[PDB]
């Protein structure tokens, strides 16, 4: 539920830091996708 | 040694126990000595109690393998005789023909696991009803 | 030789003693002028280290330390039932009587059983002078309670032939009731035997477990069943409900007697038991009777001296094994094995031993293993045949609420049943808070024969219940990324019957008159209706989605909203007011109402 | 840290006892 | 009988290490006896014997070891444990951490001396607490109700208004005479004055005793500060039948003294480095509560603790959680929105509410209302968490009603004036006028009889 | 020959958890054994863990409770722990110390052997080659066990590793185109239901006339578990290397063994490895696990399948971790598959078998075996990846190929892994099922299989 339950280790710290960078990157990519579509959508509304 | 977690002394003590109890049960159901097919299927144990031996003498004979000494077999053998003793005790004013006991003994002896059987359940129901009525006061329910 | 040594030193619950040459490890030893009670945990020369079962504050160097030879042991006999004992077997009712205090004084030596009470003794009649007798033989009944006939029996170490047996009459804990001879040596017995709590009381056999430990809780008895003779754990964070499960089993179960073991627990718990259990009643043979007659409490509240938590747990199981040898289906609430493990942490810390995980001693896993495995269904010792059982339920309390806890980690390797409680359910006041994804019972394969004999429809229902309750979580991980509009109609039906089974079957408000208990017939009737709705709703969609005339979950809800409300209402049926036939007839009418409604949709 | 601290204290005790045993 | 034998005094300091001073040549040391130390400059300190071994007594010094000396330090061994002079004369007075007076009044005349450790209340004599206290606060009296003689802490994040909440309880708490023990450990002076002033503002000061240990007072005195408070509470309750309430303030600043002593002794560490005995030490505080047979007294405890990094699972709240009769939670998510008192009902529970409510204590509906309020508040948080991802367009009309329930609930049921007293009956009526937001049949926690008597009004 | 009489001491200078500290001892040996006689006259065996001058630290097998620092008569044997052994140990049950627990007498020795064994010269290890059909497709196909391989079953607590191991004991035998294993079984710290389950299953299958069970139940003393696996392996080496038997050795829970080393190591104040186990855990586990495999000039061979309760479900815990370094792969049993009702719950991905490639090919198996396994394994892995994608990017983002890997994953667990408790599937039937699953994809997708093997076995 609240946590991923990878077992506490330097392995898990490595993997979770990489997951955080992956998730923040994925947020920003999908936010860029949203903004690009949002700009086109607002242009379409005016048109 | 060590069988079921019992020490050697305890294991043989349980055996001597089962021997003495089987003998008591037989003497209880058959003070007439007329359940002879049943009696014969316990003569190997009953003899050590029919003889006036001391407890430790039967123990040393069991340690020497002279007495019967498989505690599980003695337990099954004991149970068969006990459930007949429960039957007889549940109906004391009505004790049935002796061959009906030896017939029901055959039906118990044939069973793969008498302890799980409906026979034991029927005896439990009889004892519950009987033991209550040995103590319950006069009422419409109890009458 | 001296009967006493002298306190060489003290550190909290540990006392070192000099002039202890010839001590035995785990010998019971009195400490101090006030005669504190303790047990030798280590030997270090002509010198000993004693774990003390009372707080040592006030003990002085050079105080007398009196040996006893005996290991830590419990008196067993008539007058156990309904009593409350501390972790060192002192009966709290008699402490209260003799002292008039609000508190247990340090140094009390009160006898573990009330040796002044003349009990009614009924010798077996089968025994007589010269008869052969062995450990576990019932030489007589005592009519202790209207429920529990006490079945006095020869101590397991003893064997011999009957020198004397007392006639029917009234006797006490000092009156000689039986005398044996063995190897020319006589041995008198009173009605009270004494047993070392650390030594397992032996048995003829430990059998497989194959009769459900009936419990008031629907989710437990249906989806994760315990069995008479089986172990169980209830790991849960604080406030999760594990103590109310422990109460509920004790209040309402098919257990013939309950030993409850308040090891390190909050004091109001013991007061609540002693308030409720004399007033709650079962029935036997047409006589209503107070359930306290079938219980005993071992108490050691959280502020009582740490060491006594160990003696408490071993007392609770040793009493349980005594009643097991009588052929009773005993149950025993080990009401927190983590607060026990914390007492083993404490003694280990004072001994300066090397800790395993989170400070716990390395032998913790071994102590817990050799404790829960004292459960079983057993061919008793001795001659009149009995099938007693102990069932052990341990309320593990994981520090921080996390099952990575070493007590949990050991306990789960031992117990055959896991009822893992979820704090998120307890926050929502969903109770009993059993997480159905992580919980399990290993006994299902044995119990399936009982369900086949008495409830042949049940195994299909139990399977469909567990599956729907898993499919909910499989759907949730999707829904949280896209929204509920993604769901197929089969999935909406799945979530709805999961919500019924969650909020109206698994949920149970165990203090209310209607959720107080739940018979199996009520339980299966509720689950049967809910799963009958699932199969019929699923069938209706599968039957019609092949066409433009497709049935949907919304169509069903709008045509059958009263049926959903009736299904939710099923929990409110009350066994005190409604007979089994009446509840079953209402449930049959729900099945018919559902069938006729679905027949109108199809 | 705690296990190593206790090991180090046990060593210090053993050293002290070993020097006392020179008498 | 009195201890007649003349006291010894030792210069035989033979080591000093952290807060410990190790004596030698001591004649029959007693575990836990108290020792007074005179420093070379004539300063007086006090300390408890923590270990004894032959001639050695390991004394922990309360007032710190700085200035203890291996030649000139004089240890007067008192020959007994830490007794405290107690009396009903301690009401309307203020004490330092170790129970010395600081209100400029005289030393307490003992009506008796009691052992600071108390005694284990016999589980047979203990009476299960059930007579409800109204605190006046709806988030308590409605959904987390407190019984007379309950122990139930207030958990808070740091900087939350938990002081004001405790002050309000000490302004409004009463049954459907009363006296207060208050203790504070490691409190800042800017808050000590607030508590002292509040008991004056409420007019209550004559019926209350304040034990104050401030953050710059000695840390080891915090170990005994709540024990002194409880010993006075036992004297007032069990010896004098007073209906005592005990407030223990920042049990966290107490628990930090346990962690310090643990590290200084090298005790086996549990989670976050608290000693293994942390649960027992907390029990030795928290179990001195509840009624006892024949005595009309009833020690109620409301400990207060700042949870570190706001973490509910931290050892301080978590072990307190296992011991206390449920817990009351105060939350930033309410306080930032100015929702005073910021009590979040949902994570809260009261173990004794089960028997403190319903006919003869409170109105018949109360238990059912409480459960249904948890159900709707919880579902409201769940649909709020849904809206925060997928928007209101994904929510059904019923899901938006649960979201509206959470909003209307926090603005009315929890939101209350700092001096506003609400009866349980008024709290229940607010509960029902919120529950009426849903149709009668949606109230799935409530029986049909309760709905027929209480839903339509 | 022991022509000199045994000494005996009442010089127990300390007793400390499982340790008894003797003093005034004359010329002790490391790993010598002693017979402690308690005050009540009862006997407990022990073994010397340390010596220094007059002092000897005895580990006590039957636990230390009741030992007394003045009365305890401690008898030294003069020698290390040698077990008796004979072929008469087949058809019997023993406690972990090696005493009988059936009604029968003590073992009448054909020889005495040191329970540590002796190092087998690496030159003389004949390499394992014959594959054993276990009867379970997940460990006959995608993984396999060579006769002489060391391949343990890792399992989390509560999982059905008992049913796996017993299913292997029923089914397992050589590939068909006198010979069956003698099964040596050792239980350490087992719950009673586990003891009953194996003890019953060997008798109910009727194979009991050719097996030997050492039982240590959870309520038997901790220290006995140290002997128990070494004792069993010594019986295995006697039967195999001196009597030509093919032996299967099952160890039921190496975690309850590792906990026993932890308990005594902690009591000794030894420097710990991770999680407080003795730092020597690796070499210690090696002296157990390495005692396996065929030897020069013998036909006899020991296969070990040790079983190991993964603590807290953690594959990286030191007990499974150090085991994985020593054992020639592992079979991993997973909570996830168990919760899904997949019996046996073998997660094929972390499961590995170092010898398997040498046990397969023409004349050993159907010639496709290696190729089919590699393809199936990679497909299951891609399956788990696309299963995560079904949430992270959505079902609507899956390609037709990803949906085929998802269909493969489902059908594979339902048919490849799921056995039932008695279905003794041949290797040949397993590869037929393998192809029947590979047939889901277009031929060109099967990049791990050579085009010759595809042309022979894909169009089926
Ligand atoms: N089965 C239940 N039915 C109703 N309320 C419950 C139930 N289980 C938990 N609660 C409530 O939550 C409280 C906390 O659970 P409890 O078992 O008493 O504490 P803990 O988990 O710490 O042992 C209960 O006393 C009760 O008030």
């Amino acid at each position: 539920k609240d946590r991923i339950e990878i077992f506490p280790s330097r392995m898990a710290q490595t993997i979770m830091k990489a997951r955080l960078k992956g998730a923040q990157t994925g947020r920003n990519l999908l936010k860029k996708k949203s903004d690009a579509l949002t700009l086109r959508f607002r242009q379409i509304l005016k048109k | 040694i060590k069988m079921g977690g019992l020490t050697s002394e305890q294991y043989h003590s349980q055996v001597v126990g089962k021997i003495g109890y089987i003998a008591r049960c037989m003497q209880t159901i058959d003070p007439e000595n007329n359940l002879k097919k049943i009696r014969e299927d316990y003569q190997d144990v009953l003899i050590w109690a029919e003889k006036n031996y001391r407890f430790e003498e039967i123990l040393e004979a069991s340690k020497s393998g002279k007495c019967p000494n498989d505690l599980d077999a003695l337990s099954r053998r004991s149970l068969i005789l006990q459930e007949l003793l429960r039957l007889v005790s549940s109906i004391s004013p009505f004790k049935m023909k002796l061959d009906l006991i030896e017939s029901q003994y055959e039906k118990m002896k044939q069973h793969v696991n008498l302890w799980k059987s409906d026979y034991h359940v029927k005896l439990n129901q009889l004892n519950q009803l009987t033991d209550y009525l040995k103590n319950a006061a006069p009422t419409p329910k109890n009458n | 030789e001296s009967t006493f040594g002298y306190v060489h030193g003290v550190s909290g619950p540990v006392v070192t003693a000099c002039d202890m040459a010839g001590a035995a490890m785990y010998e019971l030893v009195r400490v101090g002028h006030s005669e504190l009670v303790g047990e030798i945990i280590r030997l270090e020369g002509d010198m000993a280290t004693i774990q003390v079962y009372e707080e040592t504050s006030g003990v002085s160097v050079g105080d007398p330390v009196l040996r006893t030879g005996k290991p830590l042991s419990v008196e067993l006999g008539p007058g156990i039932m309904g009593a409350i004992f501390d972790g060192i077997q002192r009966p709290l009712s008699d402490i209260s009587s003799q002292t008039q205090s609000i508190y247990i004084p340090r140094g009390v030596n009160v006898s573990a059983l009330s040796r002044d009470i003349k009990w009614e003794f009924i010798p077996s009649k089968n025994l007589r002078v010269g008869s052969h007798i062995t450990g576990g033989d019932i030489y007589g009944i005592v009519n202790e309670n209207s429920l529990i006939k006490h079945k006095i029996m020869l101590p397991p170490r003893s064997r011999g032939s009957v020198t004397y047996i007392a006639p029917p009459g009234n006797y006490d804990a000092s009156d000689v009731v039986l005398e044996l001879e063995f190897e020319g040596v006589k041995e008198k017995l009173s009605m009270v035997q004494v047993w070392p709590v650390r030594q397992v009381r032996p048995v003829t056999e430990k059998l497989p477990a194959n009769h459900p430990l009936l419990t008031g809780q629907r989710v437990l008895d249906a989806l994760f069943p315990c069995v008479q003779g089986g172990t169980t754990a209830i790991p849960g964070a604080f406030g999760c409900g594990k103590t109310v499960i422990s109460q509920s089993l004790s209040k309402y179960s098919n257990s013939d007697v309950i030993i409850y073991v308040g090891c390190g627990e909050r004091g109001n718990e013991m007061s609540e038991v002693l308030r409720d259990f004399p007033e709650l009643t079962m029935e036997v043979d047409g006589k209503v009777e107070s359930i306290m007659k079938r219980t005993a409490l071992v108490a050691n509240t959280s502020n009582m001296p740490v060491a006594a938590r160990e003696a408490s747990i071993y007392t609770g199981i040793t009493l349980s094994e005594y009643f097991r040898d009588m052929g009773y289906h005993v149950s025993m609430m080990a009401d927190s094995t983590s607060r026990w493990a914390e007492a083993l942490r404490e003694i280990s810390g004072r001994l300066a031993e090397m800790p395993a995980d989170s400070g716990y001693p390395a032998y913790l896993g071994a102590r817990l293993a050799s404790f829960y495995e004292r459960a079983g269904r057993v061919k008793c010792l001795g001659n009149p045949e009995r099938e007693g059982s102990v069932s052990i339920v341990g309320a593990v309390s994981p520090p921080g609420g996390d099952f990575s806890d070493p007590v949990t980690s050991a306990t789960l390797g031992i117990v055959q049943v896991f009822w893992g409680l979820d704090k998120k359910l307890a926050q929502r006041k969903h109770f009993p808070s059993v997480n159905w994804l992580i919980s399990y019972s290993k006994y299902m394969r044995a119990l399936d024969e009982y369900y086949d004999k008495h409830f042949t429809e049940f195994v299909p229902l139990r399977t469909k219940a567990k599956e729907i309750l898993q499919e909910e979580e499989d759907l949730a991980e999707i829904v949280q990324l896209v929204g509920k509009a993604s769901l197929a109609e089969t999935d909406k039906i799945t979530l709805e019957v999961a919500k019924l089974i969650k909020d109206d079957f698994l949920q149970q408000n165990g203090y209310t008159p209607y959720d107080r208990f739940c018979p199996f017939y009520k339980t299966v009737g509720m689950l049967s209706n809910m799963i009958s709705f699932y199969d019929m709703a699923r069938r209706a969609v599968e039957t019609t989605a092949q066409s433009d005339n497709k049935i949907t979950w919304s169509i069903i809800r709008e045509h059958m909203g009263e049926i959903l409300y009736k299904l939710s209402s099923m929990k409110f049926k009350d066994p005190v007011k409604d007979g089994e036939a009446k509840i079953k007839a209402d449930y049959a009418q729900l099945l018919e109402d559902m069938q006729n409604a679905f027949r109108s949709l199809e | 840290f705690y296990r190593l601290k206790k090991i180090q204290e046990k060593k210090k005790i053993i050293k002290e006892k070993s020097e006392k045993d020179l008498e | 009988n009195y201890l007649s034998q003349p006291r010894l005094t030792y210069k035989t300091v033979s080591g000093v290490n952290g807060p410990l001073v190790i004596l030698d040549h001591v004649k029959f040391p007693r575990y836990a006896e108290i020792v007074h130390l005179t420093l070379p400059d004539g300063t007086k300190r006090s300390g408890q014997v923590l270990e004894v071994s032959g001639s050695k007594a390991v004394v922990q010094v309360f007032e710190g070891t700085s200035g203890i000396d291996a030649k000139k330090t004089s240890c007067e061994f008192t020959g007994d444990i830490l007794r405290t002079p107690v009396s009903e004369d301690m009401l309307g007075r203020v004490f330092n951490g170790s129970g010395k007076p600081i209100d400029r009044g005289p030393v307490v005349l003992a009506e008796d001396f009691l052992d600071i450790m108390g005694q284990p209340i016999n589980p047979q004599c203990r009476i299960y607490p059930e007579e409800m206290i109204q605190t006046g606060i709806s988030a308590i009296d409605g959904m987390n109700s407190i019984a007379r003689g309950q122990k139930i802490p207030i958990f808070s994040a740091a900087g939350l208004p938990h002081n004001e909440i405790a002050a309000q309880i000490c302004r409004q708490a009463g049954l459907v005479n009363f006296a207060i023990v208050f203790a504070a450990m490691g409190v800042n002076m800017e808050t000590a004055r607030f508590f002292k002033s509040d008991f004056e503002e409420n007019g209550s000061m004559d019926n209350v005793c304040l034990f104050l240990n401030l953050a710059n007072d000695p840390t080891i005195e915090r170990i005994i500060t709540p024990r002194l408070a409880l010993t006075t509470a036992e004297f007032l309750a069990y010896q004098c039948e007073k209906h005592v309430l005990v407030i223990l303030t920042d049990m966290s600043s107490y628990a930090e003294a346990l962690r310090e002593v643990s590290a200084a002794r090298e005790e086996v560490p549990g989670r976050r480095g608290f000693p293994g005995y942390m649960y027992t030490d907390l029990a030795t505080i928290y179990e001195r509560a509840g009624r006892v047979e024949g005595r009309n007294g009833s020690i109620t405890q409301i400990p207060i603790l700042t949870m570190p990094n706001d973490d509910i699972t931290h050892p301080i709240p978590d072990l307190t959680g296992y011991i206390t009769e449920g817990q009351i939670y105060v939350d930033r998510q309410l306080h930032n929105r100015q929702i005073y008192p910021p009590i979040n009902v949902l994570p809260s529970l009261s173990r004794l509410m089960k028997s403190a409510i319903g006919e003869g204590m409170t109105r018949k509906d109360h238990a059912d209302v409480s459960n249904q309020l948890y159900a709707c508040y919880a579902i409201g948080k769940d649909v709020q968490a849904m809206k925060a991802v997928v928007g209101e367009e994904a929510l059904t009309s019923d899901d938006l009603l649960y979201l509206e329930f959470l909003q209307k609930f926090e603005k009315n049921f929890i939101t209350q004036g700092p001096y506003e007293n609400r009866t349980v009956y008024e709290t229940l009526d607010i509960g029902w006028q919120l529950l009426r937001i849903f149709p009668k049949e949606m109230l799935k926690r409530i029986p049909q009889s309760t709905l027929s008597e209480f839903y339509p009004r």
